[PDB]
């Protein structure tokens, strides 16, 4: 009866054999499926060039992130355009839209920039003194400025200005502007009569102002603008127009929602009361030529 | 002849299921790969030539960054560790679950291969940094611009830790075929590159020191074992791209094995072809995690 | 006839051995999907119960 | 905003 | 490891 019991087994243990073999040449082929990386969603496209109007004289059709290598720079450094279009290429230099980067930082952040840069556009970030002023400072050709403000109704107004740029690092990075342009949202470049005193205007106005942050102040103030209000920007005595403030949800605030009672939210006094911080916030740049020409 | 028919049956069934099960759980696995992994990385603003400029440009936190180490080629992704001894590191290579291959080529390890980082989850940005081996050409031109220090740390499947620093580290262009050079070294998983594994004698030890070794991968030999049989090569069995001698002391991109301890028996060529470090567990426990940063030394 | 129990004898032997190295490389390989595919195959590899058999086998050989 |  |  052993006959059968034991060539029983040989019949299983050959069975086993050849499906082992089959069996590792399907792990091979598996193999082959497991050596590419996860997809990154975000990408960087091919297309470069001084600016984003550049890019986008080059054929670009699509806002997303590029590098731009502007004409003096050493090197190229990446970048969220704006295409429309028209072939308008703006690069964005400033974004606020949800208060999760934090906006209080130091002389070298605020040189070097800091927050993040997305595909869709969808982040909060400030691009860089040093890189604002490659891009505004080369060979002759002026750029316009655009704010874009949103309140928290759905509401938005911009601010153009004319012949905008920024100095090197020496005269620390000081802001100049030919005139305001136009728009709806005002121009609080120039100073807003806040009434607590006559000279309010005067010592609220932004076109000549170097920049200033809490460890190194260049306004006009005895004391520190960008230390008191937490934040990195053009103060004079100290502001009117305020984009790099403390983001308050809702928009409203008041003089208790604030440390030391002063507001330091999100302002354009033109267009809103200081005690209103924007929703969404966006400073770009783009070829004056570009702007209805 | 009784109960060894009665056993021997026990066996060939029981077996003849295992590879089912095996046959099935293949055949699921090659469905999930008709669909690839994703991660969305936003890129930092502040960059640099390599991480520890970004640490001194005010990067903070650690997460994936754009580095530039170089106006030659374009600017690539990598992982920043900014906490860890003072941050500044840019790691080049990592280890800390079995998510990537790293029995790979010769081309796939002079490019770079795995994922650099993923997302720290209910975040725009990747905080957490994938399996990955940077890649040669790159770690090469970074360990040339300037002398640069090497840190190697690892972990157990109990949450033990070691580290081993190198203040001199090297890796030369894929001309000379990425030899690598190690100096000055001071740590606690013990000097497995300069030295050799610690338990083994004389000649033994001398024939797993790494430093001065070329780089090899199962396509291309390397390594330090004069032979004629094809098979009888330190990449192919050890399994992975690395400074192979006769064979190694240290194998960071070996297989991952689950749980730590395995066995001759469970290895693919019957060696020591884990995350291993002889030095602090020999040949027979695979690390729980393993990485290798860099930083210009100073 | 006892000619063929004692092939067979190592034949199995041979089997196990080969089995559960399949075992532990299957492992290694679905894992390493993880960070390429969509997702990698939730399991585990029961490495006692093969050497819970080889004993056993090495003992009916005697 | 202005300064005292 | 090593190939005495
Ligand atoms: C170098 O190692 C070889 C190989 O030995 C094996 O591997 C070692 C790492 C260790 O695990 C040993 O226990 C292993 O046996 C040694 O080779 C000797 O070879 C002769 C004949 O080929 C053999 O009879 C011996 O058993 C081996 N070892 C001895 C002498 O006992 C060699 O001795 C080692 N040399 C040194 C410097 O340690
Ligand atoms: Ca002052
Ligand atoms: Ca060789």
């Amino acid at each position: 009866t052993h006959d059968s019991s034991i060539r029983y087994l040989q019949e299983i243990y050959n069975s086993n054999n050849q499906k082992i073999v089959n069996l590792k040449e399907k792990v091979a082929q598996l193999e082959a499926q497991c050596q590419e990386p996860c997809k990154d969603t975000v990408q960087i496209h091919d297309i470069t060039g001084k600016d984003c109007q550049d890019i986008a004289n080059k054929g670009a059709k699509q806002s997303g992130l590029y590098f731009i290598k502007p004409l003096k720079a050493n090197q190229q450094f990446l970048v969220y355009c704006e295409i429309d279009g028209s072939g308008n290429g703006w690069t964005v230099f400033q974004k606020r839209l949800d208060g999760s980067v934090d906006f209080k930082k130091n002389w070298i952040q605020y040189k070097e920039g800091f927050g993040h840069l997305s595909p869709t556009g969808t982040t909060e970030f400030w691009l860089g003194n040093e890189k604002i002023h490659l891009i505004s400072t080369q060979s002759a050709i002026p750029y316009a400025l655009r704010v874009e403000l949103e309140d928290w109704n759905g509401r938005t107004s911009t601010a153009d200005y004319a012949m905008f740029k920024v100095g090197p690092e020496a005269d620390k990075y000081r802001l100049t502007y030919a005139y305001f342009a136009g728009g709806d949202a005002g121009d609080a470049f120039d100073g807003f009569d806040f009434g607590d005193d006559p000279s309010d205007k005067f010592f609220t106005s932004h076109n000549g102002m170097q920049f200033s942050t809490w460890d190194n102040d260049n306004d006009k103030f005895e004391g520190n603008c960008a230390e008191q209000d937490g934040s990195g920007w053009w103060m004079n005595k100290c502001h009117a127009g305020h984009l790099n403030g403390v983001y308050y949800q809702g928009g409203t605030y008041s003089k208790a929602s604030t440390p030391n009672g002063y507001a330091n939210g999100i302002i354009w006094a033109t267009w809103k009361t200081r005690w209103y911080s924007m929703k969404k916030t966006t400073m770009k740049i783009i070829p004056f030529n570009r702007l209805t020409i | 002849i009784p109960t060894n028919l009665r056993v021997l049956r026990s066996i060939l069934e029981n077996l003849r299921s295992k590879i089912q099960k095996l046959e099935s759980d293949v055949s699921a696995q090659m469905e999930y790969c008709r669909t690839p992994c994703t991660v969305s990385c936003n890129i930092p603003v502040v960059s640099g030539k390599e991480c520890e400029e970004i640490i001194r440009k005010g990067g903070e936190t650690s997460e994936m960054y754009l580095i530039q180490p170089d106006s030659s080629v374009k600017p690539y992704r990598v992982y920043c560790d900014m906490n860890t001894e003072n941050g500044g590191w840019t790691v080049i290579q990592n280890r800390q679950d079995g998510s990537v291959d790293f029995g790979r080529k010769w081309d796939p390890y002079k490019q770079g291969f795995g994922n650099v980082a993923t997302n720290t989850d209910g975040k725009n940005y990747c905080g957490l940094p994938g399996e990955y081996w940077l890649g040669n050409d790159k770690i090469s031109q970074l360990t040339r611009m300037g002398p640069t220090e090497l840190l190697i740390e690892m972990e157990d499947w109990k949450g033990d830790k070691v580290k081993a620093h190198y203040g001199g580290f090297t890796v030369q262009n894929e001309a000379n075929k990425y030899q690598i050079s190690v100096n000055k070294y001071r740590g606690t998983a013990g000097n497995a590159l300069m030295d050799g594994a610690s338990q083994l004698m004389g000649e033994n030890r001398t024939m797993t020191i790494h430093n001065g070794m070329f780089f090899s991968t199962y396509d291309r030999d390397n390594d330090g074992w004069l032979t004629s049989d094809p098979r009888k090569q330190c990449s192919k069995e050890d399994g992975g791209g690395w400074w192979y001698n006769r064979c190694h002391a240290a194998n960071p991109n070996g297989r991952y094995y689950w749980g730590g301890q395995y066995t001759w028996d469970m290895a693919k060529h019957g060696t020591d072809d884990g995350v291993v470090w002889m030095n602090w567990k020999g040949s027979w426990y695979s690390m729980r995690k393993m990485s290798m940063k860099i930083r210009p030394f100073f | 006839k006892v000619q063929h129990i004692q092939l067979l004898q190592k034949n199995v032997r041979a089997q196990l051995v080969d089995m559960k190295r399949l075992e532990v490389d299957i492992d290694i390989k679905i894992r390493s999907c993880r960070g390429s595919c969509s997702r990698a195959l939730a399991r585990e590899v029961d490495l006692k119960d093969y050497e819970d058999q080889q004993k056993q086998l090495e003992q009916v050989i005697a | 905003g202005p300064r005292p």
